């Protein structure tokens, strides 16, 4: 006999494709009020119930610079931060001219924060006051270019009308999963050995991904998932001196920092209703922003990474520089800590080499011994090109603290000349998406096409 | 054995584990009209296919089996070398290149079947 | 024939040509929430035809023939005066107003076969 | 009897009075969004229905018997105090504990009777 | 009184404040039970039931 | 309407205080407007003051 067509239905048959994927957030953060962070606002609750499952013969290919999912996740926050502002104070009557004197906070001169005063248009609009807050330098402005120096400016309103954060959101990077809608799987590879591109193996399917923290941060990566195995080297053209190369850390580092000035909040009413919060006076000493690295960690963990680097270089050494000068949001380590913005000059970090022979890295000097990282703060956070540009960040009072874990870092190779034996490196940084892709490097989304044709020997009876 | 656990498994594994991956075909919740729009599409995707099994007479999860013979160059395979080690990725990597015909083939099925059975239905 | 291409043509040339004009009815695309609502709406009268069709016992596309006698007050037309030369359009423009004792009249049809067949599936 | 005008007759009584019932299932308008979610999901829910009858073999309104045996301690009740005295209600209000076993029998006996009848539309 | 607490607004006066009679219907899927019984007091059974 | 001496006679040239984007810097400026666009300011007889 011959054979003859057959369908079936529910045939585990995949395609790669683009698709809209929604938001879970971890049930306890249901317990917050309505319009109060993300969770609740626009989110499901998750429970996990349809847990991981390992498939058995299978075989995918990966991608990770070809990943859809992160260009998703960037418009996603995009969108979603810019609905977040909208009940705010716009700000627009804090434009006018500032007359600031010198910094004469307990005498002695503050060098970060200087005094202003303005004349505030007030809710009754026909009763103007004077006022006076503490501003930083990075957020001021010289007026104008002649010696009329006790004039000054915010440093927006001349590109944009900026706005203040509702201080009753919070700045918390809740772990944020990704799922798969109806008709749809997540693919993941367990293999650890993944190298950016390529086989996988160990590949389980999910309903939703691990808890993503949506940190945003330049030259280190914050909080997030650690490598299984050992360092890990990811870059599209490793040979490529344009291409940032993502080093995914086994060992993490702490890092541990704080504001160590007691600052003060004051309360200004801007217009009808609504008001606004700045810097008022500063209780105690003052003292400069710094944070802390522990430096045999450190000195450990740049020798390893030089171990995995040559595993790609043959006999060339190691070496590191600072950022190439640059400007603020581009040459340093620029992190949240608790709602305020700090920028830490890395060069510290990175004033050392390493030989291609390791040393053992206990070699015990002093445990205590730490690396120091001067950082400066800024209010007006030109936060992303498209955003709603502007924001201000509201003082928070009292020394902050904050402490984490170092767990990732964005390298750029410096260009490869006159054969040199080191092929030097620098810190790097830009556009935000490289970091959510050190974190969405395990998963992939697959349409699902359930109708197959076989030939069988049935034969349909009349 | 859920959603996907039948991937990688032989044909004779996968001709069972049918329902279990395909009654997970519906959902849907809250983020944006984004996630409502891919709601709609999933669920008029799960309902084209319903539809398209409708045309041939299938209309269930059952083993469909139709008439046509199955000409050579779809495969051009023993019965052995499809059965006992083939899965269906590898197989649909093969088989998907002709669908304007094998879809087309199914409602020439439905064609050879009807009205024939119309008088048989009136005219006995 | 595609959509709507077997317009015009008898009642025995569109005896067949029904898959092809059925077949295209569920689509939708973005300008607003406005199309969506025409696409939902859409999805909701094909779910309806189809489950009006479940209701009577045809559930496909075949030529479902129930057992009811004609009346005469609906056509008063001869076997040759509806087939060979009427078209459809002019047919249900003398039916149309008929639909609310005929859309009945077939679950009347499924009355008289239901629990027959449940007693001689279980009594037997 | 309409949408709900059923309730408390007894079993006999609404063997009959299913698609007055059952046919009013689908429906939509206009508030805002929050309806267009009501009215996608109330359309989840109707397929869902119509696909979970769709494994079982059943497909239709129809009084849709499978083969299981039943087990006493599922209502431990004759049949004279099931079909001649109760109503619906308060027997979900007894069997609706075992309904997570009794969905997955079903499935279980269409795990018992198409690939023997496709190798006896096959072997045969 | 106002813009020490909040600056507010306007009613247009060409929409009006009649208390329109406005019905509740329920979707596709569910059902609104009314207990016709009088005598409800609050909580509690009801037999006079209509949909 | 003195454009490069002489007349024209669809343009008129006009000069307003702009309020500045300091907003306590406000400074004049000058544009030509279409004479559709530009209606007299009032009834009451001051010829050179004018409104969009
Ligand atoms: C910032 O400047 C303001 C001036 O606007 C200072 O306030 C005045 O300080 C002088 C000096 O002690 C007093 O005589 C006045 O009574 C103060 N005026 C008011 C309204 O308080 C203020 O002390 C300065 N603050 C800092 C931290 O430098
Ligand atoms: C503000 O600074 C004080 C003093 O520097 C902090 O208090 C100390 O915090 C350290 C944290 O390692 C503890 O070990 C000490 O026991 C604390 N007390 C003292 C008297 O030193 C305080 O934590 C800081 N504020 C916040 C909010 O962290
Ligand atoms: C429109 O009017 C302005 C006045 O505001 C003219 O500008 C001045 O023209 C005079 C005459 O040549 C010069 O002395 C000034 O230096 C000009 N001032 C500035 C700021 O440029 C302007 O020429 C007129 N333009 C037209 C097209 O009529």
């Amino acid at each position: 006999e011959n054979l003859w067509v057959t369908v079936y239905y529910g045939v585990p048959v995949w395609k790669e494709a683009k698709t809209t994927l929604f938001c879970a957030s971890d049930a306890r953060a249901y317990e917050k009020e309505v319009h109060n962070v993300w969770a609740t606002h626009a989110c499901v609750p998750t429970d996990p119930s349809p847990q991981e499952l390992v498939l058995g013969n299978v075989t995918e290919n990966f991608n990770m610079w070809k990943n859809d999912m992160v260009d998703q996740m960037h418009e996603d926050i995009i969108s979603l931060w810019d609905q977040s502002l909208k009940p705010c104070v716009k700000l627009t009557p804090l434009c006018v001219t500032l007359i600031c004197s010198n910094a004469t906070v307990k005498n002695g001169t503050v060098e970060e924060m200087k005094n202003c005063s303005f004349n505030t248009t007030t809710e009754i609009r026909d009763k103007e006051k004077k006022e006076y807050a503490l501003f930083y330098k990075p957020d001021i402005v010289p007026l104008s270019e002649t010696n009329n120096t006790s004039e000054y400016r915010l440093i927006n309103c001349n590109t944009s009308a900026c706005t203040q954060a509702c201080p009753k959101v919070t700045f918390e990077p809740i772990p944020i999963h990704y799922c798969a809608p109806a008709g749809y799987a997540i693919l993941k590879c367990n293999d650890e050995t993944f190298n950016g591109t390529g086989p996988c193996s160990n590949v389980s399917t999910v309903q939703c991904t691990h808890g993503i923290r949506p940190v945003v941060s330049t030259q280190l990566l914050l909080n997030g998932s650690l490598a299984e195995k050992e360092i890990v080297i990811r870059s599209e053209n490793l040979t490529n001196n344009a291409k940032i190369i993502i080093v995914h850390l086994h060992t993490p580092v702490e890092i541990v920092c704080t504001r160590p000035n007691n600052n003060t909040r004051k309360s200004v009413r801007i217009g009808p209703g609504q008001t606004f919060y700045a810097t008022g006076d500063i209780i105690g000493d003052i003292k400069q922003a710094h944070c802390n690295i522990s430096e045999e960690k450190w000195n450990d963990t740049l020798q390893k990474v030089g171990i995995e680097l040559q595993k790609h270089f043959p006999n060339k050494t190691i070496k590191y520089n600072q950022s190439a000068g640059g400007d603020m949001e581009i040459t340093t380590h620029s992190f949240n800590c608790g709602g305020e913005f700090f920028y830490c000059n890395t060069s510290n970090l990175f004033n050392g080499t390493y030989n291609g022979t390791y040393i053992s890295t206990n070699s015990s000097a002093n445990s205590t011994s730490t690396i120091t990282l001067q950082c400066r703060i800024k209010q007006i956070i030109n936060m992303w090109q498209g955003v709603g540009r502007c924001m201000y960040a509201p003082p928070i009072a009292g020394n902050i603290t904050c402490r984490s874990n170092i767990t990732g870092l964005l390298l750029t190779r410096d260009g490869g000349t006159n054969s040199n034996e080191t092929e030097t490196f620098r810190p790097a940084g830009g556009d935000m998406r490289d970091n959510w892709r050190s974190e969405l490097y395990k998963y992939k989304v697959v349409k699902i096409e359930p109708l197959g044709v076989a030939p069988t020997r049935c034969k349909r009876r009349v | 054995l859920g959603f996907l656990g039948a991937a990688g498994s032989t044909m004779g594994a996968a001709s069972m584990t049918l329902t279990v991956q395909a009654r997970n075909l519906l959902s849907g919740t809250v983020w944006g009209i984004k996630q409502l729009q891919a709601r709609v599409l999933a669920v008029e995707r799960y309902l084209r296919d319903q539809q398209l099994l409708g045309i041939w007479g299938c209309s269930g999860k059952l083993i469909c089996c139709t008439n046509v013979p199955w000409n050579s160059s779809w495969s051009n395979r023993n019965l052995s070398e499809i059965w006992d080690n083939m899965t269906w990725l590898q197989w649909d990597k093969e088989i998907s290149n002709y669908t304007q015909i094998i879809y087309g083939l199914l409602e020439e099925s439905q064609n050879q079947q009807e009205k024939n059975e119309q008088d048989l239905l009136a005219l006995d």
